[PDB]
């Protein structure tokens, strides 16, 4: 306890992330909402936007 | 748990002694790190070994 | 006012003993990186201290 | 006073400027100049150079 900053101790955790190329398994609070077609609307497909 | 020189070196393309010894990142790494201090958790007057 | 100027010459540095010595936080270096401070070769060195 | 330094109480003061579009009001000790005509001179006028 005696040494200064810069020895001091330090956890540290790590996340790490995959982006896609796989169904989903991980997902925020975001609550879905039933689909509709033949209309232009803006979509968000698993944090896919357009 | 590390010391406090070797929060910089856990970085994508980062060489050094933690880094390319016990804990390697790859270049195109894509998440987040954490740090935080730990004096009252893991030290000890005797030394903690 | 009247920092010391000391003049490094004719030897060899091994930096990776800097930290050792004194609770710093990190190198905060310009034009090179203490990273790969140890492969190059230099001409003179200066340290002050204040 | 035994929490974390993640947690501890910060106090913060923040500065809001507006740049210009109104007479100039808050600035310092810096001496003024009488003016002169009809000679290629270096301007300063409420903090604008030229």
């Amino acid at each position: 306890p005696t040494y200064g900053v810069g020895h001091q101790p330090y956890r540290v955790v790590v996340l790490s992330f995959e982006l896609l190329h796989a169904p989903a398994t991980v997902c925020g609070p975001k609550k879905s909402t039933n689909l509709v077609k033949n209309k232009c609307v803006n979509f968000n497909f698993n944090g896919l936007t357009g | 748990v590390i010391r406090g020189n070797e929060v910089s070196q856990i970085a994508p393309g980062q060489t050094g002694n933690i880094a390319d010894y016990n804990y390697k990142l790859p270049d195109d790494f894509t998440g987040c790190v954490i740090a935080w201090n730990s004096n009252k958790l893991d030290s000890k007057p005797s030394g903690n070994y | 006012y009247a920092w010391n100027r000391k003049r490094i010459s004719n030897c060899v540095a091994d930096y990776s003993v800097i930290y050792n010595f004194a609770p710093f936080f990190a190198f905060k270096c310009y034009g090179v990186s203490p990273t790969k401070l140890n492969d190059l070769c230099f001409t003179n060195v200066y340290a002050d201290s204040f």
